[PDB]
């Protein structure tokens, strides 16, 4: 694969070493053997005390040569690919932040935690074990092998019917599983999707359909009949392996023809002695591929995986290279292709000027916020903060120029005083409070059980006005020169919402404003009222004016009175 | 292990009897495999190898035994497993949308997300691949030391020794290990959190430049994670290079136990050999524990994790169906008090809804004005005093008539990732397709259809991030007015839509066919237009209530409250 081999090309050189280093130590394992045949081999010539006492320590100190060998490698080994995942799992939380937010959401949160975490967990075999498995159960079976073809080829060929009949096994359940694999990561990410939707949207569960009628348990049914049929045959040809590769499985198959041949003059007991000894050592090292070629095929096709992402595009900064000035040319936008939502929107944002964008529901007035920030790049025309393009200006540069409120209240697993410090973590606690207060939620605040330090996370949450006003208190304490309220103060009531509005009022007097609402009374005092309507700015001008020319706005605000 | 045997059907007790029964076969049979070859080889080895022929008959019919045995314990082993994984997923599948909503702390959360991705082959397998090689090296490494009494004392009593320092060894690797392997499992969870938050809240994130790693909590989260899992490779693996390098060197000295007694003439030497031969049997076992370690801790944490689901509260409930089950409830509190945790929510809160009419809920956020949809709906349940549904206490409810009663729109819509007509289906997938169009005709969800290419197919996004924030409030109206329940439950179904769309659907809301007993939360006054009753609710109490009309004209609260 040239995006599976891509990615662990780093690894080239530890993992050839790994390979020789196995060579070397699996030849080292089965000296003592060989020593043990020797030293059993005088046992029927009845040699001295000492000289089977020799052969004895030499074969203790080289199980305890292979065995510091050996745990020198893994040790070693396991070190080299722990790094490895955090050099990848830090690329590509580097990556993330990095690519449009259009891949999040056709994604979700379920499928990047299957890449940064189990896809880069599924390379270990591939890369730990790959190489040391496939070089000890081919060094040492066919090291002994030709060993034992020597000493007898009767017996030897024998030993081999096992061999070819593991092959068969491990070959048949290899193709078998093949496809199975390549089905396993897609549905871990449906099913890590329902089980984040699943304990997500409880209240909805609970009232609407109940435990019986969700589509958690009848996905979840289906999950485990794709593990059923696959771990069926899966499991019923792991154990046969087994069986054929057991140390007493060579033991009886050397026994079945050693009996008839030393029974009959056809073979010397002595001659029996080396397979006893070495023919059945290698059953757990022809093991090791028949469990591993699985777990090669996931680290593959993970590795395939979480190259592709590596290559996404990006939002790269260009290198083509007032103050408080937003400037929309000509900017068109589609989420999807041939899906205009924004078309040929020209609108200029002037500091100390409120600009007010209204417009049906749907429209596209959260998406120019988006494009604003630069969650997506326009595909067309132009955005410019300052005159500098935001394709030019970096992120750094762009979101300390620009401040937002996004409509939704997305609190972090935090503090109350982590939650509003979000764009300063090193904010002092002083500056913290009087964000707060600014945004209605300092009194709130205090009476909870401890006070800033309070976590807000599931289950710790606070009222559908309050999460907001959060999110005030943090752009307030962000306090940048450009500022894009996408419809804050939404859940808020009239008295709050007025409170927060003089706040916000206070703070931006010479600041750029973008205040997107549906709440029409609180948008008459803007400078310029921007009613946008399928996406195009189809009427511009103050409140009077636009109540004058009697078009969308006029429909909107009798309608509003109802 | 006392855990793992409760959690099999009651059914499948059947298969873990005769399970127990081939596995016990099993070690006796591979047991006496090994004696048998002790006569065998020290025959054949003899003056007079004939004899091997019969000791080698008895060999091969234990030996097809023990194929026959092994592969029926891994069918049996194969189904346990399963039978263990379907019962406990389907168990909290089924136990936590009755769990109370109180458990769902951000910890319990993860848990219960991490319970239930544990689904996948590796908690399969917990059988085949954790106990059968564990039991089966337990129990025949010692069968063959006994064995060896009968051959030689010192040699026979060195393998039952053998066996109490192997797992001595594998015990103390087990402790060793055991504190790191905690601290490995929170970090590794604390990371999934932080990435399922990463991914979910990347736009806050991103204009708050915190998704760097340097400075993202997701990057804290990875950094620590990878701290721990060094940590527990650096007190693991010379956990098992003890137990691996023991293993060996209990065998050789059992090997040289066998040369040394034939050299002082306490054993033959054909015997000798056999014994050095069938002596690898006993490291045979023993050599499958030595990497099972990582297994068994994994292993025993999600069997925690599932346990601590299933131990989890459950929400009271009875077994009374509701008296008006078509017509339309009398909404009722009687001196109803709630509170999360600590904080005082509702104090003598106590009103009486007629039934069929719509009544609206107004006042200042964080009033509790959101606590008295749950009540009504259940998803919560108060401290003290009671709600009751025409007279009928919820508590008492039956759960699936306490769902079919009532009908909510939530205040921050949520929708599955799916078709929109999925999402609408949710709130009565048995409907007809006409009350379908009905409902998202009534709840203006068809200028959807109109706008967006795919029409009603529209793949929406985990939530509704795939639309607008009119567009998923307009699907949670559809959704609930879809639902025939005989009450409505309406919680700011109007914050995200503009006021020609906001028009509609309050005109759909209050004008819907069939009847129902229609509570109202708004912040809007529009939102809450023609309401036959109000209520007000400032402090968690009621301040006022009346009509529209006659609170305007009194000027209370309710007159300041529109003021601005
Ligand atoms: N899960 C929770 N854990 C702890 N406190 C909570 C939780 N949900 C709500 N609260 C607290 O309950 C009180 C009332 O919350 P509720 O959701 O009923 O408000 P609300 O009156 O509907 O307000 P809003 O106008 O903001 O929608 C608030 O103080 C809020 O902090
Ligand atoms: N991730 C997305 N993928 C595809 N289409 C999207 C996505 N996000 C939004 N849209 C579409 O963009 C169009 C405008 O969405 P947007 O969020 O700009 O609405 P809006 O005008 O701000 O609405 P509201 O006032 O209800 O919040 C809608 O038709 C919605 O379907
Ligand atoms: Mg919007
Ligand atoms: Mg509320």
């Amino acid at each position: 694969a040239e995006a599976g081999s891509r990615l662990l090309a780093p690894l080239k050189k530890p993992l050839i070493v790994s390979g020789v280093l196995q060579a070397l130590i699996t030849l080292i394992e089965l000296a003592p053997f060989v020593l043990l045949v020797e030293l059993a081999r005088l046992l029927l010539g009845g040699a001295e005390a000492e000289r089977l006492w020799t052969l004895g320590l030499t074969a203790v100190s080289l199980i305890g040569l292979g065995a510091v060998l050996a745990a020198a490698m893994t040790l070693w080994l396991h070190r080299v690919d722990a790094r490895f995942a955090h050099e990848l799992r830090g690329r590509l939380l580097t990556k993330l932040s990095r690519l449009p937010l259009g891949w999040f959401t056709r994604r979700g949160s379920a499928s990047t935690k299957q890449l940064v975490q189990d896809d880069t967990l599924a390379l270990h075999y591939l890369i730990t074990h790959a190489i040391p498995d496939a070089v000890a159960a081919v060094v040492a079976p066919v090291a002994v092998l030709v060993y034992l073809f020597v000493a007898d080829w009767r017996v030897a060929l024998v030993l081999f019917i096992p061999v070819l009949v593991y092959l068969v096994l491990m070959s048949v359940m290899t193709i078998q599983s093949g496809s199975k694999i390549a089905q396993a990561p897609r549905w871990a990410e449906r099913m890590g999707g329902e089980a984040g939707a699943f304990l997500e949207g409880q209240p909805v569960i609970r009232i609407f359909g109940g435990a019986a009628a969700s589509r958690f348990r009848r996905r979840l049914d289906d999950y485990i009949d794709f593990l059923v049929s696959w771990q069926r045959p899966f499991v019923g040809k792991k154990t046969l392996m087994d069986l054929v590769t057991r140390p007493a499985t060579f033991l009886w198959i050397i026994l079945v023809a050693g009996v008839p041949l030393v029974v009959t003059g056809r073979m010397d007991p002595v001659n029996l002695l080396p397979f006893l000894l070495l023919g059945t050592t290698f059953g757990a090292r022809l093991l090791g591929i028949g469990y591993g070629l699985s777990g090669i095929q996931t680290g593959m096709l993970a590795a395939r995986r979480i190259q592709t992402v590596l290559d996404e595009p990006e939002l790269v900064v260009r290198d083509r290279t007032r103050p408080g000035t937003v400037e929309l040319d000509r900017v068109s936008f589609e989420y999807r292709p041939g899906v205009p939502v924004i078309r040929d929107v020209t609108l200029t944002l002037r500091p100390g000027t409120v600009t007010a964008l209204v417009g049906p529901s749907g429209s596209g007035k959260s998406t120019l916020a988006a494009l604003v920030a630069r969650f997506h790049d326009v595909t067309q025309g132009a955005i410019r903060v300052d005159g500098r393009d935001i394709r030019t200006l970096t992120a750094d540069e762009l979101y300390r120029r620009v401040g937002f409120v996004l409509q939704d209240a997305q609190l972090v697993h935090g503090s109350v005083a982590e939650n509003i410090a979000l764009a300063e973590p090193d904010a002092g606690l002083e500056r913290i409070r009087t964000a707060a207060r600014d945004a209605q939620i300092h009194d709130r605040i205090t009476r909870m059980p401890d006070g800033y330090d309070s976590v807000l996370g599931a289950g710790s949450a606070l009222s559908g006005g309050e999460r907001q006003r959060v999110t005030i208190a943090r752009a307030i304490l962000a306090d940048t020169p450009v500022l894009v309220l996408d419809q804050a103060t939404a859940f808020a009531d009239p008295e709050s919402e007025y409170l927060v509005q003089q706040a916000i009022n206070r703070l931006t007097r010479d600041r750029t404003v973008l205040v997107i609402a549906h709440r029409l009374h609180t948008i008459t005092h803007a400078d310029q009222i921007v009613v946008l309507d399928d996406g195009r700015i189809v009427e511009v001008g103050t409140h009077d004016e636009l109540l004058a020319a009697g078009g969308r706005y006029r429909g909107l605000w009798d309608s509003g009175r109802y | 292990i006392r855990t793992l045997l409760r959690l099999v059907p009651a059914e499948k007790r059947g298969a873990v009897a005769g399970y127990a029964v081939l596995t016990l076969l099993s070690v006796l049979l591979r047991a006496v495999g090994a004696v048998l070859l002790i006569p065998l080889l020290a025959a054949l080895f003899s003056d007079t190898p004939s004899d091997a022929w019969l000791w080698l008959g008895w060999l091969t019919a234990v030996t097809l035994a023990g194929w026959v045995t092994d592969t029926n314990t891994a069918r049996l082993g194969f189904d346990l497993g399963f039978a263990v994984l379907s019962r406990t997923q389907h168990d909290m599948a089924d136990r936590l949308p009755n769990v109370a909503m109180s458990w769902f702390t951000p910890d319990n959360t993860a848990t219960a997300r991490q319970a239930i991705a544990a689904t996948g082959p590796e908690l399969a397998g917990l059988v085949v691949n954790l106990l059968t090689p564990l039991i089966g090296a337990a129990l025949l490494p010692a069968a063959i030391g006994v064995a060896l009494l009968f051959v030689s004392v010192p040699l026979g009593l060195a393998a039952l020794a053998g066996v109490a320092v192997l797992f001595g060894a594998l015990a103390l690797s087990g402790r060793l290990s055991r504190a790191a392997d905690k601290v490995a499992g929170e970090t590794n969870s604390a990371f999934t959190e932080r990435i399922i938050e990463f991914a979910r809240t990347q736009q806050a994130l991103r204009a708050a430049r915190r998704v760097e790693p340097a400075r993202s909590q997701v990057g804290s989260a990875l950094a620590a994670q990878h701290g721990a899992g060094l940590r527990l490779l650096t007190m693991q693996i010379p956990g098992q290079v003890l137990f691996s390098l023991a293993g060996q060197v209990a065998l050789i000295g059992f090997r040289g136990m066998a040369v040394w007694l034939t050299v002082r003439g306490q054993l033959g030497v054909p015997e000798a050999i056999a014994l050095i031969v069938v002596l690898v049997r006993y490291l045979e076992p023993f050599a499958a524990i030595a990497d099972l370690a990582p297994a068994l801790e994994t292993t025993r944490a999600t069997l925690n994790r599932i346990q601590a689901v299933l131990d989890a509260p459950t929400l009271p409930a009875g077994r009374r169906r509701l008296d008006r089950t078509g017509a339309a409830p009398s909404i009722e509190f009687d001196d109803v008090r709630f509170s999360y945790g600590d904080e005082v929510v509702l104090d003598g809160v106590s009103f009486t809804l007629r039934p069929g009419n719509t009544t609206a809920i107004v006042g200042p956020s964080g009033s509790g004005k959101t606590t008295i949809l749950s009540l009504i709906a259940g998803l919560q349940q108060p401290a003290s005093g009671r709600v009751l549904l025409d007279g009928v206490d919820v508590t008492t409810l039956d759960p699936e008539a306490r769902r079919a009663a009532v009908s909510v729109v939530f205040q921050h819509p949520y929708l599955f990732d799916g078709t929109l007509r999925d999402n609408v289906l949710v709130g009565d997938p048995e409907a007809d397709p006409d009350d379908v169009t009905a409902a998202m005709r009534l709840a203006r969800v068809d200028e959807l259809l109109d706008r967006l290419p795919d029409g009603d197919a529209t793949v929406v996004g985990e939530g509704g991030t795939a639309l607008s924030g009119g567009e998923r409030q307009r699907v949670s109206i559809a959704r609930a007015l879809l639902k025939p329940a005989p009450v409505l439950l309406v919680d700011q179904a109007t914050s995200a839509l503009d006021n020609a769309n906001e028009a509609a659907v309050v005109d759909a809301l209050t004008a819907d066919p069939r009847p129902r007993t229609r509570v109202i939360v708004a912040h809007r006054l529009a939102s809450i237009r023609h309401a036959d009753r109000v209520l007000f609710v400032e402090a968690g109490r009621v301040v006022e209530d009346g009509a529209i009309d006659e609170l305007l004209a009194a000027g209370g609260r309710f007159a300041q409250f529109w003021a601005q």
